[PDB]
């Protein structure tokens, strides 16, 4: 009872009782695997994959900002200090 | 703090003890170098405030290090949405005469951006409040700083498993419940002001304000801490402005 | 009322130490503001090479941070910088500057000096000798002005009679002769008929070469 | 580092008109940006500080806008004063960064230039060195051109000019001419004028004087 | 009111694949999806989605054994976004789920039997369940441990077997086969259904 082409990008189906479970590779989620876990890079997204600000673009990817005292790395989701002490970190625990 | 564990010198930095004319008054949260955060209802029955001191670096209130600092605060600001004697809307911001020193057991916490704190900060569980009030209900002040850690919950989870109160203050958009309600642990009242801080990613952030716990370690109910996340904007176009000469200044709101 | 000025020597030869004095009047050090010093070169690039808050922490350009030490003393009201192995790209003017809306992390740039003009070279200062230009016919507007041919470095000013005159001056940018020597001339245009009467004197200053010549057109 | 690059690089406006000045930012720097104005051989004013608020003193002419990476100055209502060259500073994070600078040459009504011609002191002859100069003094705009005729001939190895900036009140330019010669060679000519061409002149007028 | 509060909320998980389904079509409205772990940390999913359904089976098999709740929000229209005097936005919990227990046992299939005379062998097969280690997807057997007991049932077309190993061995005629899953350590979802019935 699979043979509607229900599995989505690679998926591979299971058969059950008037239901129909796809197993689908890590790249993609859903029922029929309809989602891409790889183009969710939205701020709402657990900040986007950012480390302290981001700013949602409208139709290009996503920028990170970062706080006061802060500018961020070459990788564009870490954000390192600039002055002798930064702000919300414990000077002892480094 | 009821319930909380002792928390180690350094450990706990932008924590500030704002004393008058020489007597335990409230918390305060240092945000910059200039500015420091605490409660509004803290300043409900005061008229002189030449002797109103902040306290930085203090961490045993019997023993005095070389690490504290003190300096005199010149203004006070409150939201003129806030009237004496009401939760709603309680914070405050004050103005110290002179910097402070940022040293290893003196360093600001950072104010979110709204939309920062409304989005990621608001769903992180486990936020950490400290303070030097009182170690039990109704007790004994504490003579070293103590560090709780409380859940943060919804208003609208918060509101269903509240117990039988005889007065139930609305809670606003300007606050939210944290903490347990089995009377293990809660927000007390000598600790009012204290920083809400909250962790994302190695950075601590403020996103609360002791304001009111229904007293302490009350059973079925929580400590509601005012909400920063909607005085940002607020906070930072007067914290940038002229020194006027008030010292009690009512910004208008928002 | 706050003011800032800095002192320096106004030359450095190349491969040594440069050395730039601020001194401040309307506002102390140790109490709430960080200092900074910024140059910028004839080319106008603007350049942030570090700072001083008070107490006396500081902090540098990553850009030049191994070849910068700024200190300050708070009793004589002033900060210093000490920039080493000085090449010909740190030819610039240097200005001593205060932060306004100082609260940590950063600032911005409220208070400002005058600036000092610094010259990295391997040459020797030459003090200069004035020209007059006067109008070879005797007339409604007349015009007269003074020649400085040759001085170096170029931190030349030239004043007509103390200040009494100010409209009409131009001081041309200084132009470097075919020898590499900088030359420059000052005019000024004034009403024909005060001719007889009235001196007109041009005031020029070398300060390098402490050399002051008076002369009337 | 921040990296910020300011556009365009030179802007020519009437007063009559409207200033846009753009200032980008290579990351998002939030509103931590300020603004500066230096006229020449002047050092910089505090215009606008982050983005919006003018300081004190300040005319209500200029304005700001813009959050994150790009930033515009605002100049409502351009007036003569207004030549100078601006600058935005980041002010969100170390290094303390400016920008390149964005000229901005203001335009004006045509002008009638003064030329006049100076004869070499003699007290400079001491020296072994003769140089005369030919002056503009209240011309505009900028894009003239002289040509200096010694007695008859041409020279194109010894002409130096120095043109100064725009000035504050009538917006006119002034260029200084000198040629210097070898005071023997100043006693090879008789007669030395510079021939002084200019949108304003009709036709080009030369301004000579004779020896004694 | 900005936008209706979800109601009905309903997990449906077969062999691991969890599913949050609640009613009711959006109207003018759109939905938002948080799971998290007991006292964890809340993580968002299904992001401004119109659909009645959010798949959280790659937060649910993180911790097998973890209990998880979820709930639902309903963004308006207009103020889907910024703030305009911001409060709280609608929403709805779900009821609690664990995936260890809570999830439907999936229909099984009958790997292979064989006749040898006096004596028959139903061998079942080792189901894939969705648990992701690594790039491999993680078997019943390895999962639910040796808590899984298989029931056969035996006939030839004229009429119980039990054993707690993943092989029956049982004494000719055609025999149908048909196997279940059970896990007598669980309250509730004890049994699944019966596998398609296949002869000799
Ligand atoms: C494929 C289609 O046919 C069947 O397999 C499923 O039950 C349907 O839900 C699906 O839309
Ligand atoms: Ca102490
Ligand atoms: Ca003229």
């Amino acid at each position: 009872q699979c043979a509607s082409s229900p599995c989505q990008n690679g998926g591979s189906c299971k058969d059950q009782l008037q239901s129909y479970i796809c197993f689908c590779l890590p790249a993609f989620e859903g029922r029929n695997c309809e989602t891409h876990k790889d183009d969710q890079l939205i701020c709402v997204n657990e900040n986007g994959g950012c480390e302290q600000y981001c700013s949602d673009h409208t139709g290009t990817k996503r920028s990170c900002r970062c706080h006061e005292g802060y500018s961020l790395l070459a990788d564009g989701v870490s954000c390192t200090p600039t002055v002798e002490y930064p702000c919300g970190k414990i000077p002892i625990l480094e | 703090i009821v319930g909380g564990k002792v928390c180690p010198k350094g450990e706990c930095p932008w924590q500030v003890l704002l004393l008058v004319n020489g007597a335990q008054l409230c918390g305060g949260t240092l945000i910059n170098t200039i500015w420091v955060v605490s409660a509004a209802h803290c300043f409900d029955k005061i008229k002189n405030w030449r002797n109103l001191i902040a306290v930085l670096g203090e961490h045993d209130l019997s023993e005095h290090d070389g690490d504290e600092q003190s300096r005199r605060v010149a203004q006070v600001i409150i939201p003129s949405t806030y009237v004496p004697g009401t939760t709603n809307h309680d914070i405050a911001l004050l103005r110290l005469h002179q910097p402070v020193v940022l040293t290893d057991h003196v360093v600001p916490l950072c104010l979110p951006e709204r939309t920062f704190s409304e989005r990621t900060l608001a769903f992180v569980r486990f936020s950490l409040v400290s303070g030097w009030g009182q170690l039990l209900d109704r007790g004994a002040t504490a003579l070293e700083l103590m560090v709780l850690n409380v859940p943060r919950l919804m208003t609208q989870d918060c509101l269903q498993q509240s117990r039988k109160v005889g007065d139930s203050p609305n809670i606003t958009e300007y606050m939210f419940c944290a903490g347990y309600s089995d009377g293990s642990k809660d927000s007390c009242k000598g600790d009012s002001g204290g920083p809400h801080a909250t962790h994302y990613r190695g950075t601590w952030y403020l996103t609360g304000i002791v304001s009111w716990g229904q007293g302490c370690a009350t059973v079925g109910h929580f400590g509601v801490y005012t909400r920063v996340s909607q005085y940002i904007e607020w906070l930072q176009k007067l914290m940038r402005s002229e020194p006027r000469p008030g010292v009690l200044l009512r910004a208008p709101f928002p | 009322q706050v003011q800032l000025q800095e002192s320096g020597p106004g030359l450095v030869k190349p491969s040594q130490t440069l050395s730039l004095t601020c001194t401040v009047s309307g506002y102390s050090i140790s109490s709430d503001s960080a200092w900074s010093w910024i140059r910028q070169p004839p080319g106008k690039g603007l350049e942030w090479i570090g700072y001083i808050q008070y107490s006396g922490s500081t902090n540098y350009n990553p850009s030049l941070k191994s070849r910068v030490t700024i200190s300050r003393d708070t009793s004589k009201n002033q900060f210093s910088l000490k920039l080493s192995s000085v090449t010909a790209a740190d030819t610039a003017v240097y200005y001593c500057a205060r932060s306004v809306n100082y609260y940590g992390n950063s600032f911005a740039v409220g208070y400002w000096g005058q600036g000092t003009l610094v010259t990295v070279s391997s040459a020797s200062t030459k003090g200069p000798s004035v020209f007059p230009l006067a109008p070879c016919s005797r007339s409604s507007t007349a015009a007269l002005g003074c020649l400085v041919k040759d001085y170096f470095p170029e931190p030349v000013t030239v004043s007509w009679n103390s200040g009494a005159l100010t409209s009409g001056v131009h001081t041309f940018p200084a132009v470097l002769q075919s020898s590499g020597l900088y030359s420059l001339s000052s005019v000024v245009t004034v009403p024909s008929s005060s001719l007889g009467t009235k001196t007109y004197t041009c005031n020029v200053d070398h300060k390098p070469s402490n050399t002051k010549v008076d002369k009337r057109v | 580092e921040i990296v910020l690059t300011q556009s365009p690089a030179t802007l020519s406006l009437s007063p009559g008109e409207r200033a846009t000045l753009s200032c980008r930012a290579s990351q998002g720097i939030s509103d931590y940006l300020h603004w500066y104005q230096q006229k020449p051989g002047e050092a910089p004013r505090l215009l606008i500080k982050y983005t919006s608020q003018p300081a004190t003193g300040i005319p209500a002419r200029f304005s700001g806008s813009g959050s994150g990476t790009d930033f515009t100055l605002t100049i409502s209502s351009l007036e003569p004063e207004d030549f100078a060259v601006y600058y935005c500073q980041n002010g969100h994070s170390f290094p303390l960064t400016f920008g390149q600078g964005t000229k901005l040459e203001i335009k004006r009504t045509v002008a009638a230039p003064s030329v006049f011609i100076f004869p070499p002191s003699d007290e400079q002859l001491k020296s072994g060195t003769a140089s005369v100069v030919c002056l503009l003094n209240n011309f505009y705009p900028r894009e003239a051109k002289v040509q200096w005729k010694v007695d008859n001939a041409l020279q194109s190895g010894n002409s130096q000019e120095s043109v100064t900036e725009q000035d504050s009140k009538d917006s006119t330019y002034s260029l200084s001419s000198t040629l210097t010669l070898s005071k023997a060679d100043y006693e090879k000519h008789k007669v030395y004028a510079c021939e002084v061409t200019h949108q304003g002149l009709s036709s080009p007028v030369t301004k000579s004087f004779n020896r004694g | 009111t900005n936008t209706v509060a979800a109601y009905n909320l309903t997990w449906k998980s077969t062999n691991f694949k969890t599913i949050l389904e609640w009613e009711p079509k959006p109207v003018n409205q759109v939905y938002t999806v948080q799971i998290s772990t007991k006292s964890g940390d809340w993580k968002s999913k299904c992001f401004y989605t119109t659909d009645t359904e959010c798949d959280l089976t790659d937060e649910i098999v993180k911790d097998v054994k973890q209990t998880y709740l979820a709930r639902v929000f309903s963004y308006p229209a207009g103020n889907v976004e910024s703030t305009g005097s911001a409060g709280e936005p609608l929403y709805e919990n779900s009821p609690e789920f664990t995936p260890y227990l809570e999830t439907n046992l999936g229909q099984p299939t009958i790997q292979s039997f064989e006749q040898v005379g006096t004596k028959v062998n139903v061998t079942v097969e080792d189901e894939r369940t969705l648990v992701r280690r690594n790039n491999t997807f993680l078997s019943l057997r390895d999962v639910f441990g040796k808590d899984l007991i298989y029931t056969l049932y035996y006939w030839k077309s004229s009429s119980t077997a039990k054993t707690n190993t993943n092989e029956f061995l049982i004494d000719g005629e055609n025999y149908c086969f048909s196997v279940q899953a059970v896990i007598p350590s669980r309250t509730v979802n004890r049994k699944s259904t019966d596998s398609p019935v296949e002869c000799m």
